């Protein structure tokens, strides 16, 4: 920044700026910061909403810091405005915070607080990293049980460098730049695998298929890998738990993107007098957001009958002890779509 | 052989009539909310009563 | 830059090479539209029974021949030149000069164009093309398209010494 | 001669040849070296000689095979060194099982499956124990380098055959393997011209024939059989040809052999794997070559919609792509067909490959079937007189 | 059997064999023709009757048009080409669609190059939307499926 | 995402990079086209699929009206080239309008030679603007924005 | 600023230095184009920009109608140079009308040459005036005054 | 300043006075080239000081100056092989200034571009190759 | 690959055939759209009374010959060079040289075009046609359409050791 | 077959490359040759040919 004294062209240069290009989504990543970092305050979450925010904060980029790299690999991918939260106080934060729909530990440990933070009736879905070291398919059951079960997480084992970083980038950075980007192109409902890395990110160690094969069953552990076609690639779409209603981010992403947008559709419904003609404006306020969420291919099946339903009344849902209690009970129900994991080949060599 | 199959859904258009009240603006800032090209849409519920 | 008018084709007929004597003058009507400049060298390629080296020598360098074509009118109200008196003074110029037993020497020059290097085409005119069309009922010829062909012959003074300055004797 | 002042200086350092990257043939040379100096990685590639002797070490047996692969016309390779010791003049017994156990081991067997660039392997040390090693020995070594080429889809291996007659129809029959047509053995040592023209140094084939088949892909594709080309740097096979002409069984295990036509120079003749002709199907060296140039093409398309909704939508425009490549695969005279429909064949269906409990489970099950081309290894002239026809003008 | 109806389909490029699924919007798409182009040859004393010889076959030419929209892997593939960087292929495959968003048949359209490019004019006097005829030259037409 | 609509647009001059601002009204613009030409080539056995091979691109011609103003660096331009005085360049920036007046994309096309200058037809018949139907092609065409 | 109507116009002819002020009420009046005509010059390796040449500037052919009228120094011109008599210039002065009578722009049209003259043709079976469309090509047009 | 024997006396470098700690302005004509882009840059950004500095002079602003350095990336002149590898420029609201410097009233570019190496030295290897002739 | 600008097309004059005297340059305005080589080869065949056989002996290779056109303009605001200036240039490559009393060995060369396995295209100018059209008033050219004919001469010592490396001694 | 030959055995009498579209660096990428070929076949084929057509004995 110069002063500017007399109106005309100022020529002042500046060295290596880094610039990306600001990006607006819907995925507001609240990014764990370690203590030791000076430009935070605790009890308090600060906003960045572009890359020349975040410079602005910190004032010159340099590689070593854990955040600072991290950051950088964050708004090359997805971008999006994210909260820079302090691990000590994110317990108090991120209950506070609206517009909250993913939670990144940056670099640090947050198995602690995920625990007690993502809740069925909360809207998070928490992404954390794998081991730093390298893992193999004798160590399957050890790492594996290092992490909680909860269907609310997803873990990506390898982790990241690039040339312009000198300390190894941690793979939940990138990650919700991923979850933003593919958001925007795919929609919510495709999975966030199978998609490239953008800003020279590479993985720091190569997998074989036959050690992702261990890493892929009960709490699984998603991996990035490079290929020769198309370059580093992200490759797994499991959350931790593996029971059938939520196996895979996209469904527990969409199920946590419907609630999110449900519950703003109907927000007039609040201290409205509870009687029938609520109700049907209820029902309807519903009904017409999953209408056009099933039009752009967001849920299976043909219909609108088998796609959803949306069934409130009174002795249908609601007893009447629960009218005069002051409780509006909302049964909904979604069919949304599964990826295809697996495909197999079958070669046979005489032709009919 | 007189093929008959239904084709493209046809436009909706509905007409909907009030009295003005002498405070009460707001069907009006409705027709002048809109700039160039788009318009706060809204939702229509109409619903035969006791 | 200094003005703003039509530059015209004239030729200017000499009884001889170096340019001294004057026979007369032709001013154009309208300008050619093209000029058309054509220049030939002639190379003969050397056989011999020992050796397969290409290597063309060469024989004669053939002279320049300009082409134009002028357009000469009487029909339109702003020229009032009759086309006889126009074409008595162009094929007069095309024409075995009395006094030297040869055809004139032509230098055709207009504005600042230079004809590779002289501000003039010093040449005899070997060919020579008129196309009366459209005549009156008085049968007073109204368009005229005369094609000229030139062919260069310069004055030897001038390359004498264009020699002498591109390879001295001292 | 001012070296630091601008201007034209010199240098004795030797710059790369631009390479081509042929993608489907390039090979490893597994095997002792003296140096060992590379501590970032495990396999790394090299592209001359002089670049792998500032990087390997120099006057070794895995040089010589470097240095003659280089010289028929390979252009790129990797070397994935043992981290052993290396053997004396003559392999001993006690030493040559340290070698065939560190070819089982997996500290090799990493770094081969975990780089994904190779498409065949081959050990130039094999033909070190050639002397003084005692016949089972090179079995014990020819199965442990058809069991390595099973750790990823495209692999292949070119191996070598001992020299003596007995003991190399020996070891093709009791070699009793299961995977024996991922293999293919090329029987003489090459005497190449490099010093001890007098003595020149006897060296494994192999190396020789992985620049061949790298050389006859970057013309006729994999479709063409590598037999038949010429080799540069060498002198003579040490051992007679004729010497070895019960090497070639048309019902049992045949061994390629390598020729020495006068005028025609010193030529491979044979593209046979190791293989027992119970009406099977990968008996030539080119089939086996072509159907795994398939699979390791139809995966790069078929990796590109993994994640994807697996609806009726996503198999049209899997059997839409698939069908697209074969056929253009076919179209260069690859797939032995008169029509589109005798050559090759892919089906798709819910109803046809995969169950209703296959896409609740989230697979597609693709079925690719597809004809191949024979390499014409017997030509049979009959000679008969026919002025019986000519039937009174 | 019973005929199929023309304002279902989706067409999904594929640049350099990777995908392009977010591209399937499309207001027209030319229809697909093909022709064998034929040389008749009358001969001798058979003048009551033709003889057409075979020669050829000519592919056409596909157009397809599209609302403007924010820019897309499509669109930066035309401007590389259009802007004279690199002349690249791509493959285009175009589908019918069922009641159930479920393919009857698909054309899929081998190397095809993109050749021209035209946005609707601009102008003030009428309201429409601005579409973007951009027109592609294939090489190969490979049908697939049922009810062709 | 959502088509956009073409009824806002504007287009500035620039002679010799002294800007034009004077000028943004106009009633219509032709819409930019521009074109790869390409020479098929039919070869030897292969009769049954077509092979195009690229050539240099064709632009298009950059037409655009307005009615007829009070004189203007824009008619002093056209009518100094036209008058065979001075042939003269003059950079043409089309851009897109939003809502609250932003610009979407803009189309900067360099060194636009003004070729013709029409005027609509006098008619004591008829009640219309006279117009003035000018047209100048342009050697290049940087397409910049988002929404192209 | 605001643009104006095409509907108020009259066309005085010069005849020899002489004016004409007998014949300024006309039907319609072509409207006045001219067109710098131009090269375009492909070469190289430039194959993704055009390169255009100038040349020389094509006037346009200016035709204008009235009803029938009595005979009057204009009819009395074109009967002059149509019958092979005298081939004779004759200066036009077409200029736009205010609405107080006063003249907005002036184009001045030298060295006019009579081309043509055309009458409507008779029919018993509609009502029509005849018209008398006549046609004479200028050879150089200098618009002056102020709004163009 | 050399004198070669038969070619006349030669200027012989072309460098600044500079000591290369991984510095860009080493030689003379890369100091001249971005001296030669702020001074024709500025040209260009003169022409619409005192201006509305909405969205639509930036776009104006943007345009001009992306048009001029590709004239100067078509002559030679900014070391690429495509348009995105020679330069790039950034100008908005979120991407180089803030919501205040649209208060201040000034507006931020960013102007980002490579040059060319100037060949001063020449090193010959002279390899033998009847390795790879290859038997024809 | 590195950089991305037009190479342009240059025709250096030599005084002799090996290439050591230079006699001036001239760099095109704009480059030619095609350029055309022609080869061509002579064979007599043999007749004779007895046999039949065909059998054409060979008689002599001519010459290559390449054929470009180029342009000149000055109406264009970009270019500011005169037509004058370039085809007096143009026309003193075409001339013959007072020093060796022939005309002088052109070089024609642009990027990297090998002409057949050189980097330049050695040879004399066979002829050439200037055709101006679009003069201005002041009578200065503004578009010059140029027609070269070259035919190849080529240098001996350059001939003498291909035959050397194709056909040894040893 | 080019009337009985599989080959047609030959020398070039004419040659002509027509350069069209260089790239900008001027590598050419389209070339348009044309080839004139005389026929000039072995004679020790062309002896025995007479000889199966009209022999000795």
């Amino acid at each position: 920044t110069t002063v500017t004294s007399y109106p005309g062209v100022y020529i002042e240069e500046l060295n290596s700026l880094a610039l990306s290009v600001s990006n607006s989504a819907t995925a507001v990543p609240v990014f764990a910061v370690d203590e030791q970092n000076q430009y935070i305050s605790e009890d308090n979450a600060i906003r960045i909403n572009s890359w020349m925010d975040y410079l602005n904060l910190i004032g010159n980029f340099n590689n070593e810091d854990k955040l600072d790299v991290s950051v950088r690999a964050y708004f090359a991918n997805g971008g999006g405005y994210c909260y820079l939260v302090k691990t000590t106080s994110l317990e108090k934060i991120i209950p506070t915070l609206d517009d909250v729909t993913l939670l990144v530990a940056a670099g640090e440990d947050i198995k602690t607080t995920v625990d007690v933070l993502c809740q069925p009736g909360k809207g998070l879905f928490a992404v954390f990293d794998g081991p730093e070291t390298e893992l193999t398919i004798n160590g399957a059951e050890e790492a594996k049980q290092a992490y909680t079960a909860t269907p609310f997480a997803a873990v990506y084992y390898p982790w990241l460098k690039a040339d312009w970083a000198n300390i190894d980038i941690p793979p939940s950075a990138v990650m919700a730049g991923v979850y933003a980007s593919v958001d925007l192109s795919r929609g919510v409902w495709k999975a966030p695998a199978n998609v490239a890395l953008k800003g020279g990110l590479e993985p720091k160690f190569l997998v074989t298929d036959e050690l992702q094969g261990e890493y892929n069953t009960g709490r699984a552990i998603n991996m990035i890998r490079n290929f020769s076609n198309t370059g580093t690639t992200v490759w797994g779409a499991r959350t931790l738990e593996d029971k059938d209603n939520w196996r895979y981010v996209p469904v527990r992403r969409l199920f946590n993107s419907v609630e999110r947008d449900i519950k703003r559709a109907m927000s007039f419904a609040m201290f409205e007098p509870n009687n029938q003609p609520t109700w049907e404006r209820v029902r309807a306020a519903i009904s017409n957001y999953l209408y056009s969420l099933w039009q752009q291919g967001g849920l299976a099946g043909s219909k609108e009958e088998d796609a959803y339903f949306v069934q409130i009344g009174k002795g249908i849902t609601m007893t009447q002890e629960q009218i005069d209690a002051g409780q509006m009970i909302v049964k909904v129900g979604l069919a949304a779509v599964r990826p295809a994991e697996f495909i197999i080949l079958q070669f046979t060599q005489d032709v009919e | 052989n007189w093929f008959k199959m239904p084709g493209q859904s046809q436009s909706t258009n509905i007409t909907l009539r009030k009295g003005v009240f002498p405070g009460k603006t707001e069907l009006f800032d409705w027709i002048n909310s809109i700039q160039l090209n788009q318009v706060e849409k809204k939702d229509i519920t109409i619903s035969l009563t006791n | 830059l200094i003005e703003r008018g039509l530059a015209k084709l004239t030729i200017n007929a000499y009884k001889d090479r170096e340019g001294k004597i004057r026979a007369g003058t032709l001013q154009a009507m309208y300008n050619p539209d093209s000029l058309q400049l054509d220049y030939q060298t002639d190379y003969q390629q050397s056989q011999a029974i020992n050796s397969e080296k290409q290597s063309s020598i060469y024989v004669q360098a053939k002279p320049a021949g300009l082409s134009l074509e002028l357009i000469f009118d009487a029909t339109m109200p702003g020229n009032k030149t009759p086309i006889e008196e126009q074409l008595m003074q162009l094929k007069q110029l095309c024409s075995v000069d009395a006094t030297s037993n040869e055809t004139r020497f032509l230098q055709v020059k207009w504005g600042k164009m230079r004809w590779e290097s002289r501000g003039y085409f010093a040449g005899r005119a070997k060919s020579l093309s008129v196309n009366y069309t459209l005549f009156d009922r008085d049968a007073t010829p109204l368009r005229v398209r005369v094609i000229l062909a030139l062919v260069a012959d310069e004055s030897l003074v001038l390359q004498e010494t264009e020699q002498n300055l591109q390879s001295p004797a001292k | 001669m001012e070296r630091l002042q601008p201007g034209v200086t010199l240098t004795e350092s030797i710059i790369t040849m631009g390479q081509q990257e042929i993608p489907s043939a390039v090979p490893v040379f597994i095997g002792y070296t003296v140096r060992y100096p590379e501590q970032s990685e495990a396999s790394v590639r090299i592209d001359s000689l002089a670049e792998y002797t500032s990087l390997f070490g120099d006057d070794h047996v895995m040089m010589f095979a470097v240095r003659h692969y280089f010289d028929n016309g390979g252009q790129q390779a990797f070397v994935l060194p043992l981290k052993d010791n290396m053997p004396s003049v003559e392999m001993t017994t006690a030493e040559a099982e340290n070698l065939i156990a560190a070819l089982r081991s997996a500290t090799v067997s990493e770094a081969i499956g975990g780089h994904s660039q190779i498409t065949l392997i081959l050990v130039p040390d094999m033909a070190r124990l050639n002397d003084s090693d005692i016949v089972s020995l090179w079995s014990q070594g020819w199965e442990a380098l058809l069991q390595l080429s099973q750790v990823r889809p495209n692999l292949f291996v070119l191996l070598d055959a001992p020299d003596n007659v007995e003991q190399a129809q020996k070891c093709m029959t009791t070699l009793s393997s299961d995977y024996r047509q991922w293999g293919a053995a090329y029987w003489p040592r090459l005497e190449t011209t490099y010093q001890k023209i007098f003595q020149g140094t006897v060296l494994s084939p192999t190396a020789a024939v992985a620049a061949v088949i790298q050389r006859t892909d970057n013309d006729a594709g994999v479709w063409k059989a590598p037999a038949n080309i010429a080799l540069s740097q060498v002198i003579r096979p040490v051992k007679s040809y004729l010497q070895g002409s019960v090497l070639f069984n048309s019902s049992g295990t045949s061994l390629n052999v390598i020729r020495s036509f006068p005028g025609k120079g010193i030529r491979v003749w044979g593209c046979r794997t190791l293989e027992n002709t119970d009406n099977t199907q990968w008996r030539y060296l080119q089939t086996r070559r072509l159907v795994s140039y398939v699979t390791a093409h139809l995966t790069q398309l078929a990796r590109m919609y993994v994640f994807e909704p697996n609806n009726e939508l996503t198999w049209m425009k899997l059997k839409g792509q698939s069908y697209n490549w074969l056929r253009q695969l076919w179209l260069q005279g690859g797939l032995y067909g008169s029509q589109e429909d005798e050559a090759f064949n892919i089906l798709l269906g819910v109803n046809e490959t995969m169950t209703e409990d296959d896409v609740r489970a989230g697979k597609m099950i693709m079925k690719v079937e597809l004809a191949v081309l024979f390499p014409a290894e017997f030509i049979e002239i009959s000679l008969v007189f026919n002025t019986q026809t000519e039937a009174l003008s | 059997y019973t005929p199929v109806v023309s304002h279902r389909f989706m067409a999904s490029f594929i640049f350099n064999r990777i995908p392009d699924p977010l591209d399937i919007r499309f207001q027209r798409i030319s229809g697909l023709s093909r022709e064998l182009q034929v040389t008749q040859y009358s001969e001798g004393g058979e003048n009551a009757r033709n003889n057409y010889l075979a020669e050829k076959i000519q592919h056409g030419t596909l157009t397809l048009e599209r609302g403007v929209m924010t820019v897309s892997p499509l669109t930066w593939m035309f401007d590389r080409v259009l802007s004279g960087e690199k002349i690249a292929y791509a493959d285009v495959v175009v589908m019918l669609l069922n009641e159930n968003s479920l393919p009857l048949s698909s054309w899929t359209l081998s190397n095809a190059l993109p050749v021209r490019w035209q946005t609707s004019d601009f102008d003030a006097n009428s309201n429409a939307i601005l579409v973007n005829t951009l027109e592609l030259r294939y090489q190969d037409m490979r049908w697939l499926g049922v009810k062709i």
